[PDB]
């Protein structure tokens, strides 16, 4: 995925 | 009523472009606040959360013409019209494909650069303004960025036919380039992933491990705010990853995906990243790669299967693994959340206990996070009478979120209502 934030898979 | 601009943009010695105060800054102190330029729910949340809110709200309507786009109400329905009039029989034809997140976003981004009247999420900075990083950009990266360009070309055929049908100075690879740069993960109240947008404004703002802002989502509404004391003309920073990242993790997504790598000193230290690691690297490493099958199933909202995948990890690692190692930890985080959307409120209580200390080490002091954490577990310990501890993470929490997500915010005062009512028991009883 992608985008400025978000949790790490 | 009038709040003055506190922030402004500069360029930076090293890092491009960026965002510093104007005047001094105390925690908690709102900077910004911005609608996205473009923005869409993300493939996982599609008819889970209603498209223009982001509210998961109970019972949707789906869009009688693509059956793609899933609405709260005629309200939310119509406010999304002007963007999704032109995807919609684009989503049609797509069926039973989905496309791409950045597909989609991008779809929507090029009818309102058309707009005319000023936005207000480019106010410091437009989608044109927006760093590439085409020069840096690996042979791999290009290849990619290609296919997302002729899936755009194909995803949208039924109404975009030829460049000439967008503004000139838009360029379709250069675009995909900006997004993967400057998009941002939106999430909701439980700090859950439901989407995803372009505040080209926002954009302004450079990395920091140790960052002195934080941003958190009202629905697609973005608010920019201080976690730290802040001096004049410094430099507003904030956290592109996500915490629970070994320095190595950090370095290399950085680089891939932002093209830099951190100088922070977190980053020059390798901070936290022994503990993070704790345990034996044959055990933590199998839980990491399930990792990637949980996370895929939490943004795609199974909690059940999230369950079980976790509490068989969890269990099958209990004598040799322990809580504070980050995958491990992740792993518990899940299990709490998915005990939490099923109603297993004891269960959670369990798994969300021992979040507690490692998630006090990992994050910084204020991080909304850490907070929304916090908050779950003083909620989870209320609903099991175990008052004074309860209202300790009430308090903690309370402590946390309105720095990070401001006085105002409602769940304030969710916090607020709990606080009286878990103090009236102490007192009581
Ligand atoms: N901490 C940092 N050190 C060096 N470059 C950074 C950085 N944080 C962000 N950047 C750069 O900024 C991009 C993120 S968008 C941030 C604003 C951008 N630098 C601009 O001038 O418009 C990244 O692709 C990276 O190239
Ligand atoms: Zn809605
Ligand atoms: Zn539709
Ligand atoms: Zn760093």
């Amino acid at each position: 995925k992608f985008g400025k934030g978000g949790t790490y898979p | 009523f009038m709040e003055p601009l506190k922030v402004e943009k500069f360029a930076t010695a090293n890092r491009g472009n960026g965002l510093r105060a104007v005047t001094p800054l105390r925690p908690g102190e709102l900077l910004f606040r911005s609608d996205p330029l473009a923005y869409t729910v993300c493939k996982g949340s599609r008819g889970v959360v209603c498209d223009r809110c982001l509210l998961g709200k109970e019972k949707l309507m789906r869009c009688s013409q693509c059956r793609v786009a899933k609405y709260c109400s005629a309200k939310c329905q119509k406010k999304a019209w002007p963007d999704h009039k032109r995807e919609c029989k684009c989503l049609k034809s797509c069926k039973p494909r989905y496309p791409p997140d950045s597909v989609r976003l991008l779809g929507r981004v090029v009818f309102k650069l058309m707009d005319g009247a000023p936005s207000e999420s480019e106010k410091l900075y437009s989608f044109y303004d927006l760093e590439s990083n085409i020069n840096k950009l690996t042979e791999d990266r290009k290849e990619g960025l290609r296919q997302l360009v002729m899936t755009f070309q194909h995803f949208m055929r039924e109404e975009i036919q030829d460049a000439s049908q967008l503004p000139p100075a838009f360029d379709l690879f250069e675009a995909f380039a900006k997004v993967i740069c400057n998009s941002f993960t939106i999430c909701n109240a439980e700090m859950q992933e439901v989407g995803v947008g372009l505040y080209p404004s926002i954009s302004l703002l450079n990395h920091s491990c140790d960052p002195n802002c934080s941003i958190v989502f009202n629905g697609p509404h973005l608010l920019l705010r201080a976690v730290r004391d802040i001096e004049v003309g410094e430099e507003l920073t904030i956290c592109y990853l996500d915490m629970l990242m070994t320095s190595e993790e950090r370095r290399k997504q950085l680089r891939d995906q932002y093209c830099f790598e951190c100088d922070c000193f977190r980053c020059q230290t390798q901070d936290k990243d022994a503990d993070m690691l704790t345990g034996d690297e044959q055990v933590w490493k199998e839980v990491q790669e399930s990792l990637k099958k949980i996370e895929e199933l939490k943004a795609h909202w199974k909690w059940e299967q999230v369950l079980a995948m976790c509490q068989a990890i969890i269990s099958s690692n209990s004598e040799r693994l322990p809580d504070i190692n980050i995958y491990q930890l992740k792993v518990l985080d899940c299990a709490m959340d998915a005990c939490i959307n099923l109603g297993l409120l004891e269960e959670a209580l369990f798994y969300g206990t021992r979040t507690m200390e490692p998630y006090r080490i990992f994050f910084p002091g204020s991080h909304p996070v850490r907070g929304v954490q916090v908050m779950k577990v003083g909620k989870l310990q209320l609903h099991q009478g175990m008052f004074p501890q309860a209202m300790k993470n009430l308090r903690l929490a309370f402590d946390i979120m309105r720095v990070t997500h401001g006085r105002e915010h409602s769940l304030i005062e969710d916090l607020i209502l709990l606080l009286e009512e878990c103090d009236a028991n102490i007192r009581a009883s």
